[PDB]
């Protein structure tokens, strides 16, 4: 197949997952307490 | 210095190793099933990619929505029908009196 | 050529209605995490929550005469002392106890 | 403001 | 500030241009019209289609460029494809740099491309592989379920359920501007 | 000389245009049915080119890279010229 | 006011130049002087 | 509308042309008087590769090798198995190059520019091997194999065990070819390529940089990226590939085609001629080779660029 070789290094453990559903260096609540922040002080 | 740099470098690469798997599982968990079909997709182009196929159209404001109305400063002959004319002729000013009531 | 032969207008509703919630998904789904769900949730929920108990609810203006009366609000946070004035919604059923 | 280096947020 | 420069020489060049053909020898190498599609070279052929057999009965649309291989690997299994649904839909064979707008009508941003359309906006399904991990014989299968999807709700309620949704007022204008012109509209 | 014919050619055509800095279409309207508008040109899905102008050889480069490698896979001594001459990056 | 304005400059900058039968953007359309040859 | 006596002239049209561009430049664009551009933490395409040019080489260079292509099919997004790729790449290549760096520079005692350097200097040295190669019909000439050297004809004859067939040009080619049996007249993986073209330099005694050799080999892996057809289609050529994938806009272009053009009407009246009768002459092309290479270190300061011509001093 041609993706194949790339698809085969794609195998996470069980807490990469975990942590994936999660969403923790991609949610970012601090950064969404800055933007409410700053948008509460842009009035 | 030297050796404690180069440590640094190195669990900066298992940190950025372990945000990758975190970051494939995200995507293949939760992306690719939340993904939209497309056929909602948003029904235009933005317009630097419009100016670079050579497609972009800047003007008219405004429109003509009948080829009666977009065809009139072409004809030359007939701008108007004579019905048109006629029904023209009656809005030659305002009337104060319509106004008033 | 206006409507079709066969075809309702609530029919025609229904298909605007998915087409509209269609793009607003694919608008939230592309679109920055870090506004989306403060914009979209947050704000409309407290600003619900305000107004709904604003507008349903009956609130008084709670003083007290001594400081010696004052409650003992210490322990629990946000709120380390009393403060008179205070605005305090209650529910229809309340008595004084 | 354009630069060679790409931060850990924009990786 | 932001501008392009308005274009080329080159740029406006024959972006197909003839290339020489090798003698019988080259040819030999170990791994050694079409009567059932269209293939399309003018924007009217293409509109035509789309805003009259596109609403008389499905059609399918394989955007191709022939700098891609797996436009070659996936024409001859389109061509069987075709072979074998022509009766049920018209099959075209569309060049991105011959024929832009119909590229750009369709939505298409990667090369092979599999379109699927019935009234232009009724049922637009688009098959390719973005990642590189599909190949012809999948890209056929989705084909071949895009279309009897298409046809069963077709079929479904009395002909009706299949209607245009945002072309009936867009025009496609906001993908194309020069659908202006089409329209009468003013451009001054 | 005759050798490096090929490289005079090269040399000769050095910094001619390329649709990798500038729009890769325009339009045009028909005078006599302004309903009627062709688009000359190409596709493109690409709006990068104030800084594709300055690696638009990449493409052609890597073309070249993969059928060295071609080559090579028969026969890998038609790079030792270069590799004598010293262009490369090599540890003798 | 902007209107009678316009109308007013038409007025005098177009009915009479005898090379202003309609506007040059739509010349395109007129029949063709069997003068010119 | 402005109440002008003609507002479909030329100078009002211009006028609103240019308002509307300023309008749409001075609402989108990242200035230091944003109107649109606030709260950005993750950026679009555009901006994305505009702020981080190190990402856009990265990412283009992937496209054109996972899928030969143009880059004007360059994708608006890319995908996360191609990110992912890319930085297991970036992980390979660094971690070689810090152990290079530990061992070497330490016992010892602007990254734009420096690529922008390797790149031209790369492209030019590959276009010079090409015209060399295309001075004596040996760029591209598959399924035949071009020999100047006994030993690569041995080698080469190795391929097919001795079947097949030689041929030859009188006096003004400077190489024999070999045309290998139609079964065993296919192209080779690149991974397999790099491997033998390793082995040989390593068994000559001329090994690349450690760094350069990661590099062929993550080149190679984007490559098999693509698939059993990752060059050529089933009854295609390598010459007819090249002609499909060239850039139509590249100056080049001319000079391709008439190098094929006398490629192919060369090859077509070319003669046969049996082993023996080769090795004899492959002596003298022996001789003249090595000529003609020493002249090129000569011939590179005549046209050649000032990269060249000091790598060559
Ligand atoms: C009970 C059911 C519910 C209630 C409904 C009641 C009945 C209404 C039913 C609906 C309408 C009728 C339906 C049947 C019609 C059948 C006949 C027919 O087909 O043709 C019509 C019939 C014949 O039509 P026709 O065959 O084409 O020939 C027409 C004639 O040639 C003449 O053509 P013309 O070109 O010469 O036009 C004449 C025009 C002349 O042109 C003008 O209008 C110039 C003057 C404009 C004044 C400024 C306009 C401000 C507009 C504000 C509107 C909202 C105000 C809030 C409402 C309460 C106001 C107290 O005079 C007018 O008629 C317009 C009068 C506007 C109202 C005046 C408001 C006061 C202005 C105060 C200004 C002074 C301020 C300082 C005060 C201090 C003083 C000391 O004539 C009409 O009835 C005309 C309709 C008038 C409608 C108003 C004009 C449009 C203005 C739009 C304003 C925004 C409204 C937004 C609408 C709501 C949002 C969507
Ligand atoms: C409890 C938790 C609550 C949290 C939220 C939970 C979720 C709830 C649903 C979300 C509710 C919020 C809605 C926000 C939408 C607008 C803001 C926004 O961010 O949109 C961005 C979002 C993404 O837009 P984009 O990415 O920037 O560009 C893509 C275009 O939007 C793509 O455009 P397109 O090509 O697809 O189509 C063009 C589009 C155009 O949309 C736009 O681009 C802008 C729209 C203008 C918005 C503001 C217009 C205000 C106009 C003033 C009204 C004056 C009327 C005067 C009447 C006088 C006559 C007497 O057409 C429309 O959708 C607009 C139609 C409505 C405009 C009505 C204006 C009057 C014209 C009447 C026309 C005839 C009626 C329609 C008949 C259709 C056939 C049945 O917009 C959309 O997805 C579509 C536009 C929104 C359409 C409305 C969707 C339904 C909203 C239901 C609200 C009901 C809430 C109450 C719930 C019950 C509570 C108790
Ligand atoms: C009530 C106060 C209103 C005053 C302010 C509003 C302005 C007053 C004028 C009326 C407003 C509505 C105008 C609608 C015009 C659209 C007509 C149309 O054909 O659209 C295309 C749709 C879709 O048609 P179609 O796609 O199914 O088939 C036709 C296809 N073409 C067009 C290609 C031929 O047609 C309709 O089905 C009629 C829709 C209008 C009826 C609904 C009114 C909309 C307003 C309510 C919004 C909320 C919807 C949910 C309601 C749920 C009810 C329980
Ligand atoms: C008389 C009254 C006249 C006045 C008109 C009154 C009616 C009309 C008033 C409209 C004006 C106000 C409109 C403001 C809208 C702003 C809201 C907004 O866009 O959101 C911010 C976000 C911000 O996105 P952003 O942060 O990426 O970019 C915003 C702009 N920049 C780039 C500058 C930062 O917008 C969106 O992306 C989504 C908007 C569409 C969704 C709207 C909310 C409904 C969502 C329902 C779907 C839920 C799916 C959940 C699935 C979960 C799993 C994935
Ligand atoms: C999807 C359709 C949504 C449409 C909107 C429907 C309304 C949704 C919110 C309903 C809230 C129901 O929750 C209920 O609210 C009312 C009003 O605050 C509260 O009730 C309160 O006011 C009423 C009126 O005096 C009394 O019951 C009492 O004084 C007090 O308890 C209930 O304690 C609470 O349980």
């Amino acid at each position: 197949r041609p993706g194949q070789g790339s698809n085969a290094q794609f195998q996470t453990s069980l807490a990469d997952k975990t942590r994936g559903l999660l969403g923790v260096g991609f949610l970012r609540p601090t950064k969404m307490a800055s933007f409410a922040a700053t948008f509460l002080l842009n009035f | 210095i030297q050796h404690w740099n180069k440590s640094y470098e190195k669990q900066v690469y298992s940190e950025s190793v372990a945000l990758n798997r975190t970051f494939q599982a995200r995507n293949q968990l939760v992306l690719d099933r939340l993904k939209p079909s497309g056929a909602y997709r948003l029904p235009a182009v933005d317009y630097k990619r419009q100016l670079s196929r050579g497609t972009l159209v800047e003007g008219a404001d405004f429109y003509l929505p009948t080829a009666q109305e977009q065809q009139r400063l072409a004809r030359h002959f007939e701008p108007y029908s004579e019905q048109e004319q006629e029904e023209r002729r009656k809005f030659r000013f305002q009337s104060i009196s319509v106004y008033l009531a | 050529p206006l409507g079709v032969k066969g075809r309702s207008v609530f029919a025609g509703m229904r298909s605007f209605i998915g087409q509209r919630l269609g793009r607003l998904y694919d608008s939230f789904y592309y679109s920055q995490s870090s506004t989306k769900y403060v914009m979209v949730f947050l704000f409309p929920a407290g600003i619900f929550y305000t107004r709904f108990r604003a507008d349903t609810k009956l609130g008084y203006h709670v003083f007290i005469n001594e400081e010696k009366l004052y409650p003992d609000y210490s322990q629990n946070y946000f709120d380390t002392k009393w403060t008179n004035g205070r605005k305090v919604y209650l529910d229809d059923e309340t008595t004084v106890e | 403001k354009p630069s060679w280096h790409v931060a850990r947020e924009h990786r | 500030s932001f501008a392009i420069p308005p274009a080329n020489a080159a740029a406006l060049a024959d972006p197909l241009p003839a290339t020489p053909t090798p003698p019988p020898v080259f040819e030999a190498v170990s791994s050694a019209a079409l009567k059932n599609v269209e293939e399309v070279s003018t924007m009217e052929r293409y509109e035509a289609a789309v805003y009259e057999e596109s609403f008389k009965k499905p059609i399918v649309c394989l955007f191709f460029a022939r700098f891609s291989l797996q436009s070659k690997v996936l024409l001859q299994p389109f061509l069987d494809f075709a072979a074998s649904a022509s009766n049920n839909a018209t099959f075209f064979l569309i060049d991105c740099d011959r024929v832009p707008r119909a590229a750009y009508h369709a939505r298409v941003e990667n090369v092979p491309s599999l379109v699927v359309m019935k009234g232009d906006d009724a049922f637009r399904q688009t098959i390719t592989d973005s990642v590189g991990v599909k190949t012809a014989g999948d890209l056929i299968q989705e084909a071949r379920s895009a279309l009897d999807q298409v046809l069963r709700l077709d079929q479904q309620e009395g002909g009706t359920k299949l209607q245009p949704g945002v072309s009936s007022y867009t025009h496609h204008i906001g993908v194309d501007n020069l659908n202006v012109y089409r329209k009468g509209w003013p451009v001054a | 000389a005759r050798s490096f014919r090929w490289m005079q050619a090269f040399a000769a055509v050095k910094g001619k245009p390329t649709a990798g800095s500038c729009a890769a279409g325009t339009a045009v309207v028909n005078p006599e049915d302004p309903t009627k508008v062709t688009l000359k040109g190409r596709y493109t899905n690409f709006s990068l080119q104030h800084i594709w102008e300055k690696y638009d050889y990449l493409q052609t480069h890597l073309l070249l890279r993969e059928c060295m490698l071609s080559q090579v896979a028969k026969n890998p001594r038609l790079l030792d010229p270069e590799i004598n001459a010293g262009l490369t990056p090599t540890v003798f | 006011g902007k209107i009678h304005g316009a109308v007013w400059r038409m007025k005098h900058l177009f009915a009479t130049n005898f090379k202003m039968v309609g506007h040059p953007r739509y010349a395109y359309a007129l029949p063709k002087n069997p003068l010119l040859q | 509308q402005p109440g002008v006596v003609d507002p479909e002239a030329p100078q009002e049209v211009e006028a609103f042309k240019q308002a509307w561009h300023s309008r749409m430049g001075k609402f989108n664009d990242r200035s230091d008087t944003p109107m649109l551009y606030a709260y950005m933490n993750e950026l679009p395409s555009w901006e994305y590769y505009d702020l981080h040019r190190s990402a856009f080489l990265e990412h283009m260079t992937y496209f054109l090798v996972r899928t030969g292509g143009d880059f004007r099919f360059f994708p608006e997004m890319p995908p996360w198995q191609w990110l992912a790729h890319m930085e297991n790449l970036r992980f390979k290549l660094l971690s070689v190059a810090q152990s290079r760096r530990s061992q070497l520079q330490l016992a010892n005692l602007h990254g734009e520019e420096y690529t922008q350097k390797f790149l031209q200097y790369e492209t030019e040295l590959f276009q010079a091997c090409a015209a060399r190669l295309m001075g004596h019909f040996m760029f591209l000439c598959d399924p035949f194999i071009p020999v100047q050297s006994a030993e690569a004809l041995s080698a080469v004859t190795r391929v097919d065990n001795g079947k097949g067939k030689l041929f030859s040009l009188g006096d003004d080619v400077n190489a024999l070819f070999y045309l290998p049996e139609q079964q065993r007249r296919d192209v080779e993986r690149p991974t397999q390529a790099v491997q033998t073209l390793l082995g040989h330099l390593e068994a000559t005694g001329r090994p690349f940089n450690p760094c350069y050799s990661e590099l062929l080999h993550v080149h190679a892996e984007v490559l098999e990226e693509r698939g059993e057809h990752w060059l050529t289609a089933p009854g295609e050529c390598v010459s007819q590939a090249f002609l499909r994938r060239l850039r139509t806009d590249d100056p080049a272009y001319e000079v391709y085609c008439s190098y094929f053009k006398e490629m192919y009407e060369r090859f077509a009246g070319a003669k046969e001629v049996s082993m023996e009768d080769g090795r004899k002459r492959l002596a003298t092309i022996e001789k003249n080779a090595q000529e003609e290479a020493a002249a090129y270190g000569l011939a590179l300061k005549t046209m050649g660029s000032a990269e060249l011509a000091h790598k060559a001093r």
